[PDB]
């Protein structure tokens, strides 16, 4: 029963700027129970950063996590044109696997 | 709740001693069941007086009237109208739960169910009935009577689990539904129960 | 079978033993002025029955509530030996038996 | 072979699935003896139902009691224990300096 | 939502309460000790709180059953069958602290194991409010007399009006009380039976039989 | 890692449905599987989880009793049995494979979390 | 004539259990109930009740758990006494067939 | 992988019972154990546990008896929970196979 | 309505006696019966009671377990069985019929009490 | 254990006077659970009045009851010499069916 709210509603940034995506949790979850997904329009989501201080397989280094607490952020270094998708933050520190609202980043 | 006419005992209890598994009918419930009143017309003979929990229902010769009375005034007459307290609703079994409840208003017949009324903020919510003699959760009665007793001694908020496959009308003039109990969970706000 | 009826008595001792194959629980009643009352119901052919288990919870409840109890007992043939307990009654709480 | 330990209080309860429920009996803080009951296995197996009631009452109220054990059964349920543990012959609540117990 | 009117059962005549009021027995203001009964038991009655309640129904039920003690004791030949009971009304100023609220704070900041479940489970069922130091006579407004006569079996209820009462706009302090950690070896919550009533509520009214609540909370 | 998500969803509210997950390369006998629905309005929501041998099977609050999960590791398939569907069941159902937890939940044990990383094309279910 | 008596506003003021003389395989749980606030002249000031308990089936019966619960709480009940009679301390007692708690004024006048 | 956990300084703050899905012969007895000193939002303060009680055997299992005791007294206990998982309010709970009360700060870090 | 009151009294302090009531004309299966003793010293005292079907029997304080009551409807007769009689049992033993109370005691049910009105001539029993 | 007491004892009345007997109890009895009896010398008693308000079938209309409570009285009014006997009062409001001492009426 933990609700994740992404306060960035929708971003349109330059193809070289830095984007920060905040994920606010209802309770203070630990850092090792977080993940970030990317849903380009027309396919199922793919993991970007699980355990925010750690990356997944087959992903560029431009994606970075943040620290623990109640607020967490995803950092993208250089927004290449291929990075126009909807980004989620999930949780697993409690039994229901709750996903975030979905922050849409379009270029 | 108005019990359906299917629970009317073919051979009613005598002198208020309804058979085990049955209960006396109140005049309010008879007044609310149009099918039951019509059904009584073809079974009650003339100048025959039958007792209810509150009052009496005299014969069709007088016109088929219901007269209110204090409890025990209608028990003296021979035939007493009693209805079975077990009914098969037909709704599939599911884990229905009610949170922030407290056990109140206990009830139990001889070979019948131990029952309680779970009340939130003054108003009744649901009743849960458990018996070790009949039902589908008979084998689990002994484990629940100890937790029910503990939450009745002290008014601790619990979450009551009920099964709707069996509906129970043990209580009289009940404005709430009574079902079969399927577990009690003391609620901790930090654990996301209440 | 001389049976005595005691009223307005409070439990002080509640001892559960092992005498031979069967078992027993000996409880003691105390009044302000009267002598000590000792009694204990034991398993005598009640192996399949649950008669011992039912009353054992009553005497423990009587000790927890620290309330007056009214026991009926048949005195032992030999002095100093507690009698057999047959019926146990708990008087109204914070009150006395009639 | 019945041996008792008077003036004991019940603390440090142990319980494991499908096995014995135990209790450590302490005198003036320092433990003196431990006891166990079990309805599944044990010499005094039929006594658990009659003795779980007295075992519960003495623990919750913390009253000084007497414990009856038999060294015919030695249990090692307590890890790194400095005291022995046996089976529970019975619990007795008796006045100090009394004749019954 | 703190209550504006609190109640208290007592047996003292109104002509004596209205001139002196109540008074806490001792200076020990440990919150858990009071709600458990260690500070209202015989020989250790030193609680700094006088016990009230926010539910008049609970005070009537205690009266409604203290009446039956006179009826039961009359049959046993230990009484006369009569009963004169009193239910007071006190307006709560900024010295009345809740019991359920204060117990939770004591547990939530001094460790979960520092307090018993039934100690705070009884305050909720009691709706009890603790009054520190004393309840001044200005805080008492009306007392409800109850007369029961065993010969006729009729109860007469009369309500008197205080003369020293000073009407103000006060309420119970919503902030729970802060007390030092309990140093005594608390064994269990002492409750008076028929019905279950806390040690401090029951004992301050007027030897009593006080039973640990846990010993009876589970049926043997 | 490919999942086909066979079956299609068009069923009247009183009916039943039975979806299927079929892996392609990774063997299904040693991985936990999740079902996640994607409501266009309410976003992504969790449906059910299943263990590798089938011992532990946890569902969501809304689909606690109506839904059912099952596996057949001999044929490398994962099934979801669907009972009476209300209007809120309309979503796109996916197949998710949690990498390093052969039991349903890893947060209980204090183990580190690896999030899914395998998803299917999805099947559309409407009522 | 024997008939079932329904009582109101009665509290259980004493409880007991005794061996049933008629049958060795049963067991009698008796008690005393009193009308709340009634005088001695009324017949409801002291009513005896007894209900049978089977000694072969373990566990507390649905009647006993209430009679345990409503005893130390001193709650009012609505007892369906009769129509059969049992023995309690030599004096006759009316058998208990149904017990219901008191909701308020509406059902317990 | 599932592995057996050993938790120190846990106090039971809730008790529950519920039927067992796989077989009606058994029924689960659950609870919630909170670690002393843990943060309010830390997962160690909301650890759920359950164990199975056989219904063919009337009475009480040994685990229930002492669990009821520690719950009332709010005593600490070292809990050997693991590795199986049992449903509890639809949420996973570690099955409890052995649980022992604490003896002090020396043996309960 | 006449009763014969068979049974004669001379018994040593341990012996046993079986007194018999017999209904002459009126049927006895539908009414309760009583035994009443009359000692010239202490006045009339109540001995025992019996219901119509034998379900309910009650005795006095002095004969609570000693005496016994039995009824036989085949011969329309009522019997009293005595255990060992001490010296205080010297009296005349009567027979009574409480008319309309099939149950032993009508005071519980709140019903009206009709008093006896049929006594036999009595039998003298002494030790 | 309700003890019924008839205090007058032995009454000597003329064959024309009115006979008044008093039966009182230690506790209040409902009016329906008290009766009166007539024991002529040598025979078995027969009930005159039950419930202090009605007579048996064969009883003549000369005996009347009284009010409820702890005081109960029976009046004979016209007193034929046939009515010299011993009169008892019985209660059945409790378990022990307790009679009274009895009052002996004598006609001169």
């Amino acid at each position: 029963d933990i609700v994740l709210t992404q306060s960035p509603g929708t971003l349109s940034l330059s193809p070289g700027e830095r984007a920060t995506l905040s994920c606010r949790a209802s309770r203070s979850l630990s850092s090792v129970y977080l993940a970030w997904y990317q849903q380009k329009p027309g396919q199922a989501p793919r993991l970007l950063i699980y355990g925010a201080s750690s990356r997944a397989t087959g992903i560029p280094d431009r994606f970075s996590g943040s620290g623990s607490g109640t607020d967490f952020t995803l950092t993208i270094s250089s927004l290449k044109p291929e990075d126009s998708a909807v980004y989620f933050c999930q949780q697993y520190a409690d039994s229901p696997l709750t996903f975030g609202g979905g922050t849409k980043v379009e270029i | 709740v108005i019990p359906p006419k299917a629970l009317f005992t073919q051979q009613g209890g005598a002198y208020g001693r309804c058979p085990n598994g049955t209960r006396a009918l109140t005049v309010a419930e008879l007044r609310g069941n149009a099918e039951l009143q019509t059904y009584l017309r073809q079974i009650t003979p003339g100048w025959s007086i039958y007792g209810l929990y509150d009052g009496t229902y005299l014969g069709q010769a007088y016109g088929g009237i219901i007269k209110d009375a204090p409890p025990g005034a209608g028990f003296i007459y021979r035939e007493t109208f009693c209805i079975t307290t077990i009914y098969k609703t037909g709704q599939p079994a599911a884990d229905h739960y009610y949170s922030k409840v407290t056990a109140t208003r206990l009830l139990a017949s001889t070979n019948s169910r131990l029952c309680a009324v779970f009340v939130r903020d003054g108003q009744s919510v649901i009743g849960a009935c458990a018996s070790p003699y009949e039902g589908r959760y008979r084998d689990m009665y002994d484990a629940l009577r100890r937790l029910l007793y503990m939450i009745y001694m002290s008014g601790l908020a619990v979450r009551v689990h009920v099964s709707k496959e069996e509906q129970y009308y043990d209580y009289e003039d009940a404005t709430f539904q009574t079902y079969a109990l399927t577990g009690i969970s003391l609620c901790n706000p930090a654990a996301s129960i209440c | 079978l001389p049976t005595h009826l005691y009223k307005n008595f409070t439990v002080q001792e509640l001892a559960l033993k092992l005498k031979g194959k069967n078992q027993e629980f000996c409880l003691t009643a105390f009044m302000s002025g009267r002598s000590l009352v000792r009694a204990c119901l034991s398993d005598a052919g009640h192996e399949h029955d649950t008669w011992f288990d039912t009353m054992l919870g009553f005497a423990i409840s009587a000790y927890a509530l620290k309330s007056r109890i009214a026991l009926t007992v048949e005195d032992s043939p030999y002095p100093g030996t507690p009698g057999d307990l047959l019926e146990l009654q708990i008087c109204p709480l914070n009150g006395y038996c009639e | 072979t019945d041996h008792y330990y008077s003036n004991v209080t019940a603390t440090r309860l142990l319980s494991s699935t499908n096995s014995r429920l135990c209790a450590v009996f302490v005198r003036s803080g320092q433990p003196v003896i431990g006891a166990c009951t079990s309805p599944y296995d044990g010499k005094y197996w039929s006594m658990y139902s009659r003795l779980r009631k007295m075992l519960y009452l003495i623990y919750v109220a913390g009253i000084s009691v007497r414990v009856h054990v038999s060294k015919e059964e030695q249990y090692y349920d307590y890890e790194d224990a400095t005291f022995e543990t046996y089976a529970l012959t019975g619990i007795s609540i008796c006045n100090p300096g009394s004749s019954l117990c | 939502d703190p209550p504006a009117t609190v109640y208290r059962y007592d047996s003292r005549p109104p002509e004596d309460v209205f001139q002196n009021g109540f008074t806490a027995w001792g200076n020990n203001d440990n919150v858990l000790e009071h709600l458990t009964g260690r500070s209202c038991q015989v020989g250790s009655s030193n609680s700094a709180f006088v016990s009230t309640s926010s539910s008049r129904r609970y005070t009537e039920v205690y009266l409604e059953h203290r009446m039956q003690e006179a009826v039961e004791a009359e049959r046993a030949g230990r009484g006369t069958g009569h009963f004169i009971g009193y239910i007071y009304e006190v307006r709560a100023d900024n010295n009345f602290y809740g019991a359920a609220s204060s117990y939770f704070e004591y547990v939530d900041t001094y460790g979960d194991n520092a307090g018993r479940i039934l100690a705070g489970a009884l305050a909720t069922y009691q709706s009890e409010y603790l009054a520190h130091r004393r309840i001044p006579p200005e805080n008492i407004r009306r007392v409800t007399r109850v007369y029961h006569n065993g010969i006729t079996g009729e109860t007469t209820t009369t309500e008197y009006s205080n003369a020293r009462y000073v009407s103000q706009q006060t309420r119970a302090n919503p902030n729970p009380y802060t007390s030092r950690r309990s140093v005594a070896s608390i064994v269990g919550t002492l409750v008076r039976m028929a019905p279950v009533v806390g040690a401090c509520m029951a004992r301050q009214a007027e030897a009593m039989v006080l039973v640990y609540y846990e010993s009876i909370a589970y049926s043997f | 890692a490919q999942l086909v998500e066979s079956g299609g969803g068009v069923v009247q509210p009183g009916g039943s449905l039975r979806l299927s997950c079929a892996a392609s390369k990774f063997t299904i006998s040693n991985d936990a599987l999740h079902w996640v629905r994607q409501t266009p309005g309410k976003g992504l929501e969790w449906v059910a989880v299943i263990s590798h041998d089938g011992s532990n099977k946890y569902y969501a609050a809304s689909v606690r009793g109506r839904f059912t999960v099952s596996r057949d590791n001999s044929q490398n398939t994962l099934y979801l049995q669907m009972s009476s569907l209300r209007a809120e069941d309309t979503a796109v159902y996916y197949c998710a494979r949690e990498p390093y937890c052969r039991s349903t939940s890893c947060y209980l044990y204090g183990a580190a979390y690896y999030g899914l990383d395998v998803w299917g094309q999805g099947t559309t279910v409407t009522v | 004539v024997p008939y079932v008596l329904v009582k109101t506003n009665m509290v259980v003021t004493s409880v007991a259990m005794k061996p049933y003389e008629v049958t060795p395989t049963r067991m009698l749980v008796c008690g005393i109930a009193a009308k709340l606030g009634a005088a001695a002249s009324s017949p409801d000031a002291h009513v005896p009740f007894c209900f049978g308990k089977d000694l072969k089936r373990p566990g507390s019966s649905p009647m006993e758990v209430m009679l345990r619960a409503v005893f130390m709480q001193q709650r009012p009940l609505r007892m369906f006494l009769g129509p059969k009679q049992l023995t309690f301390e030599g004096k006759p007692a009316l058998e208990l067939i149904r017990m219901v708690e008191c909701s308020g004024k509406q059902d317990c006048p």
